[PDB]
């Protein structure tokens, strides 16, 4: 290597690498439209504001599209895409919808702000195989009546918001909640960050529900867990639970669901720059101590349940641990990595007592 | 570069004259250029030949490259791919029994078509990938994932294609990812055997005996006693402990990750010195690439 | 560099920076108008004072734009500005509103003079958006009865004047007062500053409010916080209360509010010289210095409610506190900053006692 | 080595004395005029040797 | 400049690689704006930190060029080890590497 | 103007001692000749300051600054650092009781 | 500067170049040498500080040499100076403070 004595140049290459995060937001919504030009007919498109929404597409005049995405905006920021359909049994570009969401690296949540039962559960069930995988979504959908929908019928990831929700326009026209809900999700995760259940947010700018619930009916409403919009007389309108589908003490809770589902996502993105190299000693120690320093510090920002010890988590990629020989022959890693998230904290009980 | 340039002064359209300008281009130092009828005399001559690449020829190659298989040259050749677009609806082994079954050699399909010029074999993409490997990582590390510059590949093949062609044989597909682009993608040989896969670890034993085999010219003919037994003995695991601390070959206590042994009766008992023979053996384990990554998540 | 012997010049090149402090004040007016030359359509204009209110613009006959904005000057100085729209849904240049007032780095108040609502909520909802970046931004309401406008629903940075007020013209016409109440927060600012509340002050030229309000309602209304405008019979009419919208213990009031918003303002103004300056230390210590200078000349003249310790500010910017190794390689600073403000003294207790 | 309006035959002979390892950094051009914004963030920045 | 890009433009040209808007501003004019080299590792990002370490050795080749051949003893080698820190010393008192100790 | 000119007659003067030996009474002689420049500047009212080791400070030395290496190089570095006077370009006035 | 501190103190040596090599001829010669460098240190020519070093000349037998090379008869004088370096390059440097 080395012939012509001189004075030779070399450095050290390593792809040492760490984690950071980015945001659980900016979801895409597959109403119908109408586009101003044709190549705007059937490719999803990111939209900025709502001034450039303006420039592209058009509001046109009898037709719910353009009012329910402007309620997304005046309750939280963000950018947003859409996808324009136009035939709810078109399964042409239906088919040819998941393999454009993979595409764009970013997308986490979904919605359909469309009003009728034949649109929806049309579309809810074309995108129901992509949700097993564990790639990352979290999609919301309406209920028609008292029951939750059938077309995802057992899931860890939906969320079901009951009453739909009425807005005044030139007789006042009804909308289903899916759409408007999603950008308060945007505001929790600004300020309070990913694991705080959004329920005391208040809904910003609306005249009334549709029909008005009480409270004995939220006791029923309450488990088959489904959540609910409610009405208060100093406050306004609100929303209310925080619970998802399927109810096992391992996940019925929506920001438990959610934090694993934002951890895993940032390290699996960084750990895709090193995935040819050599399975040796002093590659393991480097990459079990950037994953100690990503869920430090968000221990210490209130995030893990765990008290002044350390126990939050016992990440170990050794070789006599948690792997033996024969399958470093078929090339694997395997990361045993766990947390101790943290619960929402409802059902106050005082029980006073005398002594 | 230069004098390439003098004897070849025009630019031109055929397959060769595109793979020496993808080798220079990344680099690159001494490279040869033969007739395919010529490759058996050519190797038994310049004595330092590592790798035979196609550029653009199939059916007299394979049989010149298993030749000097034949001989124990022990050199390692790489080959090209099915020309065009595997429709993927059926048939995953009837465009792959033309390639002769060998732990030594790749294919690399999808035929990068350098969006300067003319189309690129792609054997000189696969051997741009291995000179800035050695150069900046040694050689027990596979050119998996340091990428190439000025060469886009003609197709999009998938992600799930890669799956049903990564089991039985080797078919190492280049892919263009998001933000790192035309990057080569898995290194794999032609059998799957626990032994024989994994090119890097198959070049790690092609480098590790060419070297011994070179120096230890200058000491036949010596005589087979008691100092010669424990002066190789201490100077090949000196090379070994420099190839230790440097990540080639993994172990904790390195009297672990290696072995050499020279005696009078552990080996070669003494009818067999009585006939000249001085017989030793080592053996050590080498690293493999982590090709697959798992992670698992739990409560505790 | 240097070949040639002779005598070489260099200077030192350093950002050294300070703070210097603003104005709260000038806001902009959406209302209707009249212009005189056609480029005076659509765009922002600078206005100085009455005079030159008068050349651009003109006073019409029948039509309250014209008396709503003279009674701002003869409340308080300060120059304004003024946004002339024309039709109320005319969503094109609603949209093409908050991306004018980003250029302006001033606009600190917002305000509407139009009488109607149909016109000032669809203007309340086109900026509602531009409120939750934390660019500064602090606008004004009316309440068209006796509860808030739902238009916003909770915010930290609203302000609700109830009962609107009256003034005689050539049968008298009605105003909302959101026009004259913003003349008012320029004179507390001028002699007083920003952290005293605008209530003592004395509303400067009007008859009488439209209806009378009294106390034993007052205890309803200051509650649910919305402010009130007062008569009483020694020294007229006069504005009363001080208290913000949302109202956990956080900011209640709106000094309180209005301190951290212009405190921020002025220090990330002065910090946009030096945004790409290498993270060394001594960089740290010239920033904990220039910020140490800022807070301390405004603790010695009354506005952080500290004792006589130096307990109003804890600026660090070290990188064992505050900070860690593995963000430095993404390039970031963390100024963990804080205050102690001051609050308003209502409700004052007597609590005579025999001894 | 900068680019003066030279992309083609540039980024060929700027990665051929990288090669060699002479320590250089160049600096390349953008593209001509009015990316629209509308879409495809990564389609004009598969010309450039990363 | 002949284009006004925008404030968030420069947002999603941030990542992956490493656009490097030139923007104007009040005050200040047609500045620079940005210093991002083509690869996002933690190693080779931020152009000043590549321009550093490779400015850095292109003196030291410069010098040693006429130190081969000299005899690998040990007075060479306290001598080199006492002539690179004493380089390096006048460089972090400049600012241009940090830490303290 | 006042940085700007403080210079243009340091630079013009010191063109008829370079290739001067960089010795011990050199230093102490350009540091014994600056600082009576600046202090007929200072009594003049060009720039502010009481107790003139504060208005200004002049330093040339061996270790201090230009180590030895750099000696052996021919460099003679200094450096000295003045604070000038600002206009008063605004003027506010508070009137109280007391 | 080596050139001429050479010339002048060759030239005097030569006048004692076959005296014996005894204790009493040493202490005489790293004397006059002593005297030569201090004169010319006190002049402004050697780039020492206000200490002494600026010159280490010694001739000791235990030092600087030893007994074999004594009876080939040698004597070895390690002297060695500080010689100050011409002033070019001029750098300023104004700060604000």
């Amino acid at each position: 290597v080395t012939s012509v004595p001189g004075v030779y140049i070399e450095e050290d290459a390593s792809p040492a690498m760490s984690v950071s995060a980015s945001a659980t937001a900016v979801p895409l919504f597959v109403a119908r439209f109408t586009p101003l030009k044709p190549e705007l007919a059937g490719v999803i498109t990111r939209i900025g504001s709502w001034l450039d929404y303006t420039i592209l597409f058009d509001s046109n005049v009898p037709p719910t599209a353009s009012v329910a995405l402007r309620l997304y905006f005046q309750n939280g920021g963000g950018p947003c895409y859409l996808y324009p359909l136009e035939k709810a049994d078109d399964n042409g570009p239906l088919a040819a919808l998941p393999d454009l969401i993979d595409e764009v690296g970013e997308i986490t949540l979904l919605a359909s702000p469309d009003p009728d039962e034949t649109y929806r559960t049309a579309v809810y069930g074309a995108l129901a195989a992509s949700l097993d995988q564990h790639k990352g979504y979290f999609l919301l959908a309406d209920s028609v009546n008292g029951d939750a929908p059938s077309a995802v019928g057992g899931s860890a990831q939906v969320a079901v918001y009951y009453p739909n929700v009425e807005v005044p326009h030139t007789a006042p026209l009804s909308l289903p909640p899916s759409a408007l809900i999603a950008g308060v999700y945007g505001k929790t995760d600004g300020e309070r960050g990913v694991w705080k259940a959004p329920a005391n947010v208040v809904l910003n700018g609306v005249s009334d529900v549709s029909v008005r619930v009480t409270n004995e009916q939220q006791a029923e409403l309450n488990p088959k867990g489904i959540n609910v919009i409610r009405h208060f007389s100093d406050r306004g309108l609100v929303v209310w639970g925080s619970r998802t589908q399927k109810d096992d003490d391992d996940w019925r809770y929506i920001p438990v669901r959610r934090l694993f589902d934002a951890a895993e996502r940032d390290i699996k993105k960084a750990l895709q720059p090193m995935v040819f190299e050599p399975n040796s000693q002093l590659t393991w120690k480097r990459v079990q101590t950037a994953i100690d320093n990503y869920l430090y510090r968000l221990w210490q920002q209130g995030a893990l349940a765990g008290n002044k010890a350390e126990e939050a988590y016992f990440v170990r990629v050794g070789k006599g641990i948690t792997m033996t020989q024969d399958e470093i022959n078929q090339g694997k890693m395997i990361i045993q990595v766990g947390m101790a998230a943290v619960r929402p904290a409802e059902f106050i009980i005082l029980k006073f007592t005398q002594d | 570069w230069a004098e390439f340039t003098v004897e070849y002064p025009t630019p031109l359209e055929d397959a060769f004259y595109t793979s020496l300008s993808l080798w220079f281009m990344h680099g690159g130092g001494k490279c040869y250029l033969v007739n395919e009828a010529n490759i058996a005399d050519a190797v038994a001559q310049y004595d330092d030949i590592t790798l035979i690449v196609a550029a653009g020829t199939d059916t007299t190659t394979y049989t010149a490259f298993t030749t000097v298989v034949g001989q124990g040259y022990r050199i390692f050749g790489l080959f090209d791919g099915p020309k065009e677009k595997i429709a993927g609806t059926a048939k995953p082994d009837e465009v792959m029994e033309e390639y002769p079954t060998s732990p030594f050699g790749a294919v690399f399909y999808p035929w990068g078509t350098l969006a300067s010029g003319a189309a690129v074999p792609p054997s000189a993409i696969a051997a741009a990938s291995i000179t800035q490997t050695d150069r900046t990582r040694g050689v027990w590390k596979a050119p998996a994932n340091q990428a190439v510059n000025g060469v886009t590949p003609a197709f999009a093949v998938s992600d799930d294609f890669q799956g049903k062609y990564n089991q039985g044989k080797a078919l190492n597909m280049i892919r263009t990812f998001s933000g790192q682009g035309t990057v080569v993608w898995g290194a794999r040989t032609l059998e799957d055997s626990d032994n024989w896969r994994y090119i890097p670890v198959r070049r790690l034993f092609n480098a590790v005996e060419r070297d011994i085999q070179k120096s230890l010219n200058k000491l036949v003919f010596e005589p087979n006693s008691q100092p010669t037994w424990q002066r190789v003995k201490a100077a090949v695991d000196s090379y070994l402990h420099s190839l230790w601390q440097q990540g080639a070959l993994a172990g904790n206590t390195p009297a672990d990750a290696w072995f050499v042994q020279v005696g009078k009766d552990l080996t070669m008992t003494q009818e067999e010195i009585n006939q000249g023979k001085m017989i030793i053996k080592i053996g050590l384990a080498a690293v493999r690439p982590a090709e697959f990554i798992i992670l698992q998540f739990s409560q505790d």
